[PDB]
């Protein structure tokens, strides 16, 4: 399913 | 061999040594240290931290599993480190710009990881994408385990050195900013593999060319290995 070595999360924006 | 300080228990396994409490204990060492990262850099506020124990010697804010936000970036963490059981994380990173979602980072608190085959001596090797040898793969493989109370003032000495950069070193972050976890996962880690809470990504985060740093600390549990670095604009 994943052919990506990275992960992103949803952040904190001030 | 174990960690006999009354307040360490709490946070923290007794004992590093065997794959499943060294692993373990990364999973907390995580949460402890970005938790402090997040609170001394203001990226969250105080009503999202428990004052906690780590030592007799020293506190620190830790994220509140009783606050919705703050439980579900504890659970993004959890998560993360969870993958270090197998040796799946190569990376986890906190990581700051400008705009979401920015590639070049104004600000990462990086902790970067590697695993060995058995007995915890002998370092898994971790490579580029290249071919070419990890940055962090030498400083962490020369190291060796030391026993449950090196790894217990490898934790202090890190949350001290975040305190320390927040508070006497980094400049303050821009009123506007974006700040958000991103990992890179180990070669091993097979496809049907995946981490709670992280979008799959062919880009990563960038540093620019007159970037400065400063080393956080090392971990070094029974059968697991870490190095924790700050890399920003805002030194000095």
């Amino acid at each position: 399913a994943r052919d990506s070595p990275y992960g992103l999360s949803q952040g904190i924006t001030k | 061999d174990s960690i006999d300080d009354k307040k360490w228990s709490k946070l923290f396994p007794r004992i590093v040594s065997d794959p499943d409490r060294s692993s373990n204990f990364m999973t907390r060492a995580i949460y402890v240290a970005f938790s402090a990262v997040l609170r001394n850099r203001n990226i969250l506020g105080q009503e999202y931290f428990t004052k906690n124990y780590i030592t007799e010697k020293l506190k620190c804010m830790t994220l509140c599993f009783r606050n919705l936000r703050s439980n579900q970036i504890a659970q993004l963490l959890r998560n993360a480190g969870d993958a270090t059981k197998d040796g799946f994380l190569k990376e986890v990173s906190l990581v700051i710009t400008n705009n979401e979602g920015d590639l070049e980072a104004i600000e990462v608190f990086s902790m970067k990881f590697i695993y060995f085959e058995n007995g915890g001596v002998v370092a898994r090797l971790s490579t580029d994408k290249n071919g070419q040898e990890d940055p962090h793969f030498a400083k962490l493989a020369q190291l060796v385990y030391e026993g449950g109370d090196s790894v217990r003032d490898q934790m202090v000495t890190i949350v001290r050195s975040v305190q320390f950069l927040c508070t006497k070193v980094l400049e303050p972050l821009p009123e506007e900013f974006t700040a958000n976890f991103r990992l890179e996962y180990t070669n091993d880690a097979p496809s049907n593999f995946r981490i709670d809470g992280f979008e799959d990504s062919s880009t990563f985060y960038t540093l620019p060319d007159d970037i400065q740093s400063a080393t956080i600390g090392h971990l070094r549990p029974g059968c697991h290995a870490a190095n924790m670095e700050c890399w920003s604009m805002l030194m000095s």
